[PDB]
């Protein structure tokens, strides 16, 4: 994107193996200041933004 | 103390909250942990 009309891609309802994501590359900031960044699998998110 | 080095990149990561290739394959350091980190270059010394 090119920032001055920033879209939001809403993840509908589905499964999103956050493993997978992290088996592609490794991140850098990875900096998550709200649920822990480790233990995202077994806790349900109503909706992702 | 133990020898190790690691990405400049990742060098940053050696706070034990990074969980990860750096923290659940290569080594982990518990919350309960008292010590010191440091470091200096090494990159034209030693490279390929």
């Amino acid at each position: 994107a090119s920032v001055y009309a920033w879209n939001r891609k809403r993840i509908s309802n589905c499964v999103a193996d956050y493993s997978v994501l992290y088996n592609f590359a490794p991140f850098f900031a990875f900096k998550c200041y709200g649920v822990s960044p480790t233990k995202l699998n077994d806790l349900c998110f109503t909706n992702v933004y | 103390a133990d020898s190790f080095v690691i990405r400049g990149n990742e060098v940053s990561q050696i706070a034990p909250g990074q969980t990860g290739n750096i923290a659940d394959y290569n080594y982990k350091l518990p919350d309960d942990f008292t010590g010191c980190v440091i470091a200096w270059n090494s990159n034209k010394l030693d490279s390929k």
